[PDB]
């Protein structure tokens, strides 16, 4: 409906820009699209945003065993849906990611859902607490039946180092808010409609303070240990943000890549990043 | 009888949209595509009351000759409920007889509030009455109707649709030749003398509008008459120096839109940071090409740290001279001041108001609270606690990235603060403000002495060269502390150096050191952990 | 860990019940009502 | 019968102000042409009730000769929405051939309240009828509208705007002079005594309204009936008419008149000003000419103070220890300058109902301009932090209802406004730090122990509202206890004086009742509060910013 506005908002704009003899003019250029872009009021935007991004696997370098991982959990149930009904076992709904912050643990999860055009819903850990008393429990369950009527639909957990990290330890007044806030989502693992393709994905760093009832099978099973990635899949990552280079470049790129392990899979994606302070900047001046 | 173009002022930019916006179908429906014809009528005009809506929309109703037929919200919605439904259609049936002709429509807002306190029959029959006359004009009868109300989210969204209301026009407060220019308008026939002054009061109002002019012209005149009687006639400048006095100030709860014309070289030294801000967000502003043939983008938050309460605030007013564009002048503690729900939907109410007034940028303080207000789970405070946390990390990269809105932050200790937001990307021109110069604070206090008469007997670096914990707004006390005693001895009885020693040590002291050492420690490491630290 | 709690009052109605205007009322006499059948209301001739 | 300029008193200096308003564009048009701006149309009176704004209508109407007409407020809705307009209607046809003609319309405040508390139907029936007939308007016919009402801000704020009413008149109490004028004009036909003095009634009645003070003779010349009701009694259908000439209202019938009544428009403070000088306490003249250097000078040389780029004073504060004279001060301030001046307190008027909380303060805003000049001040800053709140660690404010709408309002008006925010605190080191910031408190005025050595000047002031005995004993009385200022000094002198009710069924006061009152010679503040701040008092401009 926004379409069939976007065709008369740019035409305007085309006899504003001269004021046969005067219908030449009428013939829209592709600068006057973007002008159109550019004042352009979307209809996702007038509300939430939870369309699908166009995000794709060839913008990240590295990280394939986790991709193949990736392919048979929530994609095998959506395409085949006939072939976990012949054994009668529904396919396993979780996955639990781990490592440090650096690497695309909770960027690459949009590329999972968008492929089969379902929707992403990230919630973070430390964003939504009880603030006042019993007030994080109804905020948990009141997603869950809007992720199923529009499916599909998957939602992203993420940071659980706030909830994951007491079950026998803090045994404060804050401990035991801590109880009662933990075994909300804890019952929902096992207690939602896994017929309905709902996925939980999870990224959380310090693997050694989780709790023992969210390892085990049916919630969390699939350890996926994501590291940095190799030394050598470091190339592959700007591929996506730069594409234009006179001189072409590639060797030194994994000359600095090859020089130590501790460099970071966000830290290289930079020395591009700063190219509008490096290249950019000394050759506008003209 | 009537009134024109040369009648109203200020309003410019959106004035010659509307200038256009209306008249391209009024004057002629085939010059304007001659296959298929769309015109976008059903225009949405928006602002503060007194900024003069019904009068510029007789500006071009009087110049094209257009029927002017008002009506109004409270007028119509006080009366039955039958006949409401009755003199609508009295109201839209004029609309060929006088064709080309103009409906205004006024206060929609009281027709059509926000759908969430009410359920009712009759509070949504009056907005779906004009639902289905609003299609029974398609028929092209060379009408426009004119929606004026005080601020789009008080219209029920329904309305606001792609071919019943689609156009939005702002009218704020006008600038600094604005009000001169409507200072022109109401004084037209204003028999004055010639020591008025036109660009001191002109400047000095800021929450002033037009209205608020033609109150100050009168108030001013009708005081001029009072000591007259006790052709004899003559209003000099003081008459209006007492409406200065007398004025009432209406527009206060708003933040401030005007853009400003303060030099960089208004502030002493740091000239390093101007080049560096220069070269980032001026250059995209006219031409956003050099972001996309490299594939960038353009910053989201900026940040300042270091000594507090240095100077920061004009350092945000300079940044919209360059830019050639607004400002927006965001306070520092209200991001804890305000309660629940005001800490999330005023951040984002002055937002939406920055997309229709771009390009434009704003102005943040105290940042230092990511770090220490993250955890909110107490059950004392509302919105102070955790309901900021949850949200800047989606309202910063809640953009649209075609308009430019830019926010400037500034905070105090950047040491507790935690490296995970701060990577560069979007938290990228953290940014240290040092100690200013010796030349520096002098050429702001060169400054700060304009506004005084000053013998040149007087030395200013005789202070600067013992300045260990003193920056410049440090010594912005000493042209109250020393200059204390100019004011006695001249109206006891019926600016020299003497009180130049009260004010040499003991003037004000507010940078200590315990801090100083502190303000190098992550400086020192900008070039090796610019990262993280 | 606190609570809010508050409660409401209404007012329900009240009429007049104020109709009939006389301009209203006097169209209401000059009218028919219909005959049954075979009803004639005639017509009359006179003063020659 | 007819009211002239006689009828009235009182707001003879009022009056004058609203002369020449409506009377200009009533007899001389010319000098609309002249200066070619439009006189303004809308006048609006207020006040506190029975102050007789009716009877001023009434004044100004039949003196200049113009076509009055009386629109008053509840017969207005006495009727239904149908007849009301058409009445509304009626009344502004017949004054525009019969220029020139003043509209004199009653108790706007019965037809236009405040809207937004009570969303309704009625509420924007007849005032919306009005506006388009007030605005609507346009013939030249030179006349004026006048509003009256009890309250500026319970009226609907669109009324408040350019075109349809812009002068706001305050009506307040008379004086002294003034309340003398309303008595004389009822008692023309009272058949008064000799004995009864014209200016003592006068001062007896400190706040009472012309209203009042015509009820007060009224019930004293009552009391006069039933003082000669045993002379005459009712049965007699005024047969011995010869004895009523002897009727004259004596004068202590009005002091059991004024001894019955009671003040009815003194439900808030007073409006004009407060009277206790700086000798009325003992001591502290280091800071007596050091005041008279930031508050008095801009007022009285407005140019060479500003010319120099300087911002005004406009705040100080009263430090140093607590309880120590700086409450005994919270009405010794505002006689300096001699300026109007109201007290605000936690407790006293921001701790009402929702709503009322910031109301007080905008009566505060309407005497910075309607009826300027004004005095802010503001005692015991300690405990008011318990409603503004703390900040804490690095990152906080103070997150309250009430200061909102202080400080932004506090910094717009200029200095010709005259607004002047007074501060006494009892500890420093109890202020919140968000509301301090360098532009509103940076005059330091620091209050001292009050000179516990020469505390006998203070209590020689304090013991003048009641008959002492000529020889008393101030040897050691308040030298002694070196924390009992003049506020905790009632307490001994409630010592010496609860002992009158006991031992009754005579001696009064005694030199025993002063000589035994050392026995409770106790220290509530002690020296080692007041040590933190007597060195903080040369070095505060080191510590003027946060805290
Ligand atoms: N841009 C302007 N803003 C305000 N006033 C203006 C402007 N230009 C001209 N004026 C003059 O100042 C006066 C302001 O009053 P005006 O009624 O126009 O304000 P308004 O808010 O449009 O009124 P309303 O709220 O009834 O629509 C007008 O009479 C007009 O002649
Ligand atoms: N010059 C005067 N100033 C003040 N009061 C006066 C004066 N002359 C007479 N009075 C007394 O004051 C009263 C006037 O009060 P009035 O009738 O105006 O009540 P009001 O409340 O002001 O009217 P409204 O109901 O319109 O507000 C009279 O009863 C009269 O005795
Ligand atoms: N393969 C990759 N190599 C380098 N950086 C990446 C890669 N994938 C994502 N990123 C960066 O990391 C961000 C998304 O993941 P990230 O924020 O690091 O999650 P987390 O912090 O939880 O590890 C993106 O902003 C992106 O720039």
């Amino acid at each position: 409906a926004d379409i069939a506005s976007l065709c008369s908002e740019a035409a305007m704009q085309q006899i504003r820009e001269k004021m046969a003899e005067v219908l030449d003019s009428l013939g829209v250029t592709m600068d006057n699209f973007r002008f159109a872009l550019g004042n352009s009021n979307p209809s996702a935007l007038r509300e939430t945003v939870v369309e699908s991004v166009n995000v794709t696997w060839d913008d990240v370098g590295g990280l394939d065993e986790i991709k193949e991982e990736l392919k048979e959990t929530v994609e095998y149930p959506v395409l085949h849906p006939d072939q976990y009904t012949k054994f009668g076992l529904s396919p396993s709904k979780g996955v639990l990611f781990y490592g440090p912050p650096g690497t695309g643990k909770t960027l690459l999860a949009k590329a999972v859902a968008t492929e089969v055009s379902a929707n992403f819903i990230s919630v973070k850990g430390p964003e939504l607490l009880s603030m006042w008393y019993g007030e994080s429990e109804s905020n948990i369950r009141d997603i869950f039946d809007k992720a199923r009527a529009a499916a599909p639909t998957v939602v992203f957990l993420d940071q659980l180092d706030s909830i994951a990290k007491a079950r026998g330890g803090s045994l404060g007044d804050a401990g035991g808010a801590s109880d009662r806030v933990v075994n909300q989502l804890l019952t929902e693992m096992d207690g939602m409609n896994a017929k309905k393709n709902v996925f939980v994905i999870g990224a959380t760093n310090r693997p050694d303070q989780i709790d023992p009832a969210i390892l085990r099978p049916g919630r969390l099973d699939q350890l996926i240990y994501v590291p940095l990635p190799d030394e050598n899949a470091r190339l592959s990552i700007l591929n996506a943000q730069l594409r234009k280079t006179p001189l072409e470049p590639g060797l030194e790129l994994t000359a600095i890549a090859k020089a130590t392990q501790g460099f970071s899979g966000a830290d290289l994606l930079y020395i591009v990043q700063r190219a509008a302070k490096y290249a950019i900047k000394d050759s506008i001046e003209a | 009888n009537e009134v024109g173009y040369d009648d109203i002022g200020g309003c410019r930019k959106q004035m010659a949209q509307i200038r256009e916006m209306v008249e391209l179908p009024l004057r002629h429906p085939q010059l304007f595509k001659a296959i298929g014809i769309k015109p976008p009528r059903g225009v949405l005009m928006y602002g503060p009351p007194g900024t003069g809506k019904t009068l510029m929309a007789r500006a071009v109703a009087n110049e094209t000759g257009a029927f002017f037929f008002l009506i109004n919200g409270p007028e119509v919605m006080s009366k039955m409920a039958g006949e409401s439904e009755s003199n609508l259609r009295k109201a839209f049936e004029e609309a060929e007889k006088n064709a080309p002709a103009i409906i205004f429509i006024d206060e929609i807002d009281s027709i059509a509030p926000k759908r969430d306190k009410t359920n009712g029959e009759v509070e949504r029959r009056v907005v779906s009455q004009l639902l289905t006359l609003m299609d029974g004009m398609k028929a092209r009868s060379n009408v426009v109707v004119i929606a004026a109300t005080n601020r789009p989210n008080s219209i029920d969204p329904a309305l606001r649709r792609f071919g019943r209301f689609d156009r939005e026009v702002d009218i704020g407060i006008p600038d600094a030749t604005g009000r001169l220019e409507v200072l022109r308008i109401h004084t037209k026939n204003m028999k004055l003398a010639d020591d008025v002054d036109l660009e001191a009061l002109a400047a000095e109002t800021h929450g002033y509008v037009g209205a608020d002019i033609a109150s100050l012209c009168s108030e001013a005149a009708m005081q001029q008459i009072r000591e007259k009687m006790d052709d004899s006639l003559g209003v000099t400048m003081d008459n209006f120096r007492f409406a200065l006095g007398n004025s009432n100030p209406s527009a206060l709860r708003e933040t401030v839109v005007e853009s400003v014309n303060v030099t960089w070289d208004d502030v002493g030294g740091l000239d390093e940071i101007k080049e560096e801000l220069k070269e980032t967000v001026e250059y995209p502003v006219l031409h956003p090409d050099q972001y996309t043939k490299f594939g960038l983008s353009p910053s989201k938050g900026v940040l300042f740290y270091g000594p507090p309460g240095t100077g920061k605030t004009l350092l945000a007013k300079a940044v919209a001279t360059e830019v050639s564009a607004n400002f927006i002048s965001v306070k520092g503690p209200e991001l804890l001041s305000m309660w629940y729900g005001e800490s999330e939907s005023n951040i984002r109410d002055i937002f939406d108001k920055a997309r229709a007034a771009a390009p434009t940028v704003v102005f943040l303080d105290q940042l230092d609270s990511i770090a220490k207000a993250r955890g909110g789970s107490l059950g004392d405070a509302g919105g102070a606690s955790d309901r900021v946390v949850n949200q800047l990390l989606t309202e910063m990269d809640g953009m649209n990235a075609k308009k430019n809105v830019f926010v400037i932050g500034a905070t105090n200790r950047p040491d507790q603060i935690d490296p995970a937001i701060l990577r560069p990307g979007r938290l990228d021109q953290l940014i240290y403000v040092p100690l200013p110069d010796e030349n520096a604070r002098l050429s702001i206090l060169n400054a700060q002495l304009r506004k005084t008469p000053l013998e040149p007997g007087l030395e200013l670096t005789a202070i600067a060269k013992a300045t260990q914990g003193f920056s410049g707004a440090d010594l912005l006390y000493i042209v109250q502390r020393a200059a204390k005693y100019a004011i006695k001895d001249s109206i006891e009885a019926h600016i020299t150096k003497e009180h130049f020693a009260e004010a040499m040590k003991t003037a004000k002291r507010s940078v200590s050191d315990a801090e100083l050492r502190r303000y190098e420690a992550y400086s020192q490491q900008m070039k090796a952990s610019r990262g993280q630290f | 860990q606190i609570f809010v709690k508050t409660l409401t009052g209404k007012t329900i109605t009240l009429e007049v019940e104020s109709s009939d205007t006389i301009d209203n009322v006097k169209s209401k006499i000059q009218d028919k009502e219909g005959i049954p059948p075979d009803q004639q209301r005639l017509i009359f001739a006179g003063k020659q």
